[PDB]
RNA sequence: UUUAGAAGGAUUGCCGUCAGGAAAUUAGGUGCGCUUAGCAGUGUACCGCCGGAGGCGG
DNA sequence: GTGCGGA
DNA sequence: AGCGCACCTAATTTCCTGACGGCAATCCGCAC
C-alpha cells in the first residue's frame, strides 16, 4: 500500500529516565518519537523501505521509583553509584546527582507510509523491537504487533494531547504564573516538555560525539498538556505527534 | 548531547541546564497547593564545586 | 540514532502500667400485577457365537 | 598528597 | 410491557493522660 497505521500493543518498560529540571513524571515526547526514528533507521538498513511520521501515545499504567509518605507526597529513590571517569575515580564511594526513574505500560500508534504495508512488516517489526530501548529503558514483553483500520480496534487506554490554548489564553505577568494558575483551574492537566531551544550559532566545537555534524547548544522547553479516552476521541490525527523545525526552534507539535 | 532530525539530515544538540529557572519554580512552589515533589540528593560539598 | 552511555544501601533491637458512657422518647395515613403456552435423540442398549485384541448371527 | 570554600 | 410516592426530620453536655527517647558509617573537584 501507501498509507497506513501499525499498533504496538502493550509495551512493558522499566527504569526509563524522569527527569528534565523542573519536572519529575512523564518522560519528554522526543524520547517518545526517538524511538520511532531509531525503529526506522534499523528497518532501511535491513532494506525494508518505510518511513514513520507520526506517533500516538497511550497510557495504561505506571509507577514511580520510591515510596509515598504518610502526608501524601512523593519520596525518589536511587541505584547506588559505582565508578564514575574523573579525577576521584579510583575510590571506592562515589557521588550522587539528581537523577528519577519510572516504570511504564504504554501502547503506541504509528502512521507508516511505504511501498509496501503489509504483515512481513509487522513480523520485521517485531525482530527490530528487541533490540531498542525506550527513553533509556529496556523492554521486557509485548503482546501483540497489529494493523489497524479504524478508532475500533484501538484498546482502552487513555492518551496524551497538547493543550496550549489553556496556557496562552490565563491570567498573569510572566508564563511561569500563567503556568500555575491554569494549574490551579483545571486539575486534569500535566506539565510536559516538548523540545529545545537554541542559545548559541550553528558551528563546529571541539568534544563532539560525531566530529562531521552541525551543533548548537540547547535550552529545554515546556508546555501543558491531558488525557483523554480512546473512546471519546473523534479522528486518529489528533492524537498524532509530529517533528517541527523552525529557525533556532525544535519542536514536537500535535497539528 | 542527542541527535535531532533536521529536513532529511541530523543536527547534533549539546543541553544545557537553567539555574535562574529551577530558583524561581521552587520559590513560586513554596506557597502553592499544586502537586510537587522535593528531591534530596545533593550535599553541601557537592553544590559548592 | 531517545537529558545518550554506567551503578550491591547494609548490619542490630523489650512500648508499657491504670481506668463507670449515661439519662429521655408515638413512624404514620393510601393503593387492581396481568394477557399467553404441547418435555424427552427412539427411553434404552437384550440373549449367544467365533476365538487368541479384532469380529459376526437373532 | 595536601588543604579549601560555602551554603 | 411498565412501572417502583407524595411530607418532615434526624436532641442536648462533659470530657478525650501523665514519662523517655527516636544510631553509628559513606556519598569534594581542583590548584599546587
Amino acid at each position: 500500500m501507501m498509507k497506513g497505521y501499525i499498533l504496538l500493543e502493550k509495551v512493558n518498560i522499566e527504569n526509563a529516565n524522569a527527569f528534565n529540571n523542573i519536572i519529575v513524571g512523564i518522560p519528554a515526547i522526543t524520547s517518545f518519537l526517538g524511538f520511532a526514528r531509531a525503529l526506522e533507521r534499523k528497518l532501511n538498513a535491513k532494506e525494508i523501505a518505510i518511513r514513520i511520521n507520526g506517533v500516538g501515545l497511550e497510557f495504561h499504567e505506571y509507577e514511580l521509583k520510591g515510596y509515598k509518605n504518610k502526608r501524601g507526597q512523593y519520596v525518589t529513590s536511587c541505584p547506588l553509584p559505582g565508578s564514575i571517569p574523573g579525577q576521584n575515580e579510583k575510590k571506592l564511594d562515589a557521588h550522587i546527582m539528581n537523577q528519577a526513574y519510572i516504570d511504564l505500560n504504554m501502547s503506541f500508534l504509528l502512521e507508516v507510509e511505504g511501498p509496501h504495508v503489509d504483515m512481513s512488516t509487522c513480523k520485521s517489526i517485531k525482530s527490530t523491537m528487541e533490540t531498542l530501548r525506550i527513553a533509556g529503558g529496556i523492554i521486557r514483553n509485548y503482546k501483540k504487533i497489529r494493523l489497524i483500520d479504524t478508532l475500533a480496534d484501538i484498546p482502552y487506554g487513555y492518551f496524551l494531547t497538547l493543550r496550549q490554548d489553556n496556557l496562552n489564553d490565563a491570567a498573569g505577568d510572566d508564563m511561569l504564573d500563567k503556568m500555575i494558575h491554569a494549574l490551579q483551574q483545571e486539575d486534569t492537566l500535566v506539565p510536559i516538555a516538548v523540545g529545545f531551544k537554541a542559545l548559541s550559532e550553528v558551528g563546529h566545537v571541539e568534544g563532539q560525539r560525531d566530529p562531521e555534524k552541525d551543533h548548537c547548544f540547547v535550552e529545554s522547553i515546556f508546555s501543558l498538556g491531558g488525557f483523554e479516552c480512546s473512546k471519546i476521541l473523534e479522528d486518529i490525527n489528533s492524537c498524532l505527534w509530529r517533528y517541527k523545525t523552525e529557525e533556532g526552534l525544535y519542536l514536537c507539535t500535535i497539528i | 548531547q542527542v541527535f535531532f532530525p533536521v529536513g532529511g539530515s541530523y543536527h547534533l544538540l549539546s543541553i544545557l541546564p537553567s539555574t535562574v529557572l529551577n530558583y524561581e519554580v521552587s520559590d513560586r512552589l513554596y506557597r502553592s497547593k499544586i502537586p510537587k515533589i522535593r528531591l534530596r540528593l545533593l550535599s553541601s560539598n557537592a553544590a559548592s564545586t
